[PDB]
C-alpha cells in the first residue's frame, strides 16, 4: 500500500479545519495564550459559521493567483528509508484487506441471532464498542453482517452500536513485501499581517494534536514528529512584505506490496521404496 | 505623467504575483509621502 501522505494530510486538514474555525468555543480554547487584540480580530476575521472571510490550502507550484490574506501551503520534502525485516518481509495474509473502516450500525432482530449490518463485506472484525463477546453469544461473521444469540440478549434489541472493521477484497492469499520510510513534508501558513500568521500556526499545530487520534495515522503514520522555523519575509518584491513559519512534520510508514501465492496443497502421497 | 509601466510576473511555489515598476512625475508645489496611492480610472487591466 503505497503511501501519498500530502494527499492523506489534504484530506484530514480540511473538513477538520472548517469544523474548528466553525464555532467560537474552541478557538477561544485554543487561543487561550494570545493577547485579546490579536485573538479577537482573528476571530472576527476568520472564526464563525458566517465569516466573510476564509481561508484556503493547496499545494505548492500553483499556476493561478493564490490568496495571500491566509492560506496553507504544502510540500512534499525529503525521505529516507530507516529499518528494513528479513527478506523485507512485512506480514502474511490468507484473505486479501483493503482500507480499515468505522461504521456505526444499529443492532437488528433475526429469528435466531441479534445482528449488525455493514456497508461492504468483512474480512476481520477489530472491535464492537462496548461488547466482549463469550462463548455463549457465539459470535459469527457472514459476508456483509456479524450477528449473535439472540435469547440472553434479548435486552439490546436495538442497540446503537459501531463497528471496527476491515473491507474483504478477495479469497486469496500472498506475502506482504516492503520495508519502512522515514518522510518529512513542510507546511507553513502564509499571511501578509504576522499575527494572523501566527494564530494560524497555532491553530494548525492544534489540529495535528487531534489528528492523533485518527485510525489511518495510527495505523500507517505513527511517530509523528514537529518542527518549526523562524518568521521570516517569504517575498519582499511586493508592495508588502508575505509572512510565513514553515513547520516541518515528519512521518513513519511502512511502502509495501502484496505477492499473490497460487501453491496450495490438498494431497498427499506417502509412499515407500524398495531395493 | 506616468512611464515605463511593468507588469512584472513572478512564479513561485506560493503562485503567480505581479508587481513591477511605473515612474511617475507629478506638477509643482505637491509633497508626495511613502506609500501614497494613486488609482487609473481611465486605464482597464486584464486578469485572470
Amino acid at each position: 500500500a503505497i503511501t501519498s501522505v500530502d494527499s492523506y494530510l489534504l484530506s484530514e486538514i480540511k473538513p477538520r479545519l472548517n469544523t474548528v474555525l466553525e464555532n467560537c468555543y474552541i478557538i477561544d480554547e485554543v487561543l487561550k495564550d494570545f493577547d485579546y487584540q490579536t485573538r479577537e480580530s482573528f476571530k472576527e476575521a476568520f472564526c464563525g459559521k458566517n465569516a466573510q472571510h476564509e481561508v484556503t490550502v493547496g499545494f505548492n507550484f500553483p499556476k493561478f493567483k493564490n490568496n495571500y490574506e491566509a492560506h496553507y501551503l504544502i510540500q512534499l520534502g525529503q525521505g529516507q528509508e530507516t529499518k528494513n525485516s528479513l527478506g523485507s518481509i512485512q506480514s502474511s495474509y490468507f484473505e486479501a484487506t483493503g482500507d480499515t473502516l468505522v461504521e456505526s450500525s444499529t443492532a437488528i432482530r433475526e429469528d435466531d441471532k441479534l445482528v449488525f449490518t455493514v456497508s461492504k463485506p468483512i474480512g476481520e472484525l477489530i472491535k464492537v464498542e462496548d461488547i466482549e463477546f463469550a462463548k455463549y453469544d457465539n459470535l459469527q461473521v457472514e459476508g456483509n453482517k456479524v450477528s449473535f444469540k439472540y435469547q440472553t440478549n434479548e435486552d439490546y434489541e436495538n442497540y446503537n452500536a459501531n463497528i471496527i472493521f476491515t473491507e474483504k477484497k478477495n479469497d486469496s492469499k500472498g506475502l506482504v513485501k516492503g520495508f519502512t520510510v522515514e518522510e518529512q513534508v513542510t507546511v507553513v501558513g502564509l499571511s501578509f499581517n504576522v499575527d494572523v500568521a501566527r494564530c494560524l500556526d497555532a491553530v494548525l499545530k492544534m489540529i495535528l494534536i487531534s489528528m492523533r487520534d485518527s485510525i489511518e495515522e495510527q495505523q500507517t503514520f505513527q511517530l509523528q514528529n514537529l518542527s518549526f522555523g523562524d518568521i521570516a519575509p517569504i517575498i519582499e518584491d511586493g508592495d508588502s512584505m508575505i509572512f510565513g513559519r514553515p513547520t516541518i512534520i515528519k512521518y513513519t510508514s511502512s511502502l509495501d506490496l502484496d505477492y499473490t501465492i497460487t501453491q496450495d496443497i490438498n494431497k498427499l502421497t506417502f509412499k515407500e521404496r524398495k531395493d | 505623467a506616468i512611464q515605463s509601466q511593468e507588469k512584472g510576473t513572478n512564479q513561485l511555489d506560493i503562485g503567480i504575483l505581479d508587481t513591477g515598476t511605473a515612474i511617475g512625475t507629478t506638477q509643482l508645489e505637491k509633497r508626495i509621502s511613502y506609500r501614497d496611492r494613486f488609482t487609473v480610472p481611465e486605464v482597464l487591466m486584464p486578469q485572470q
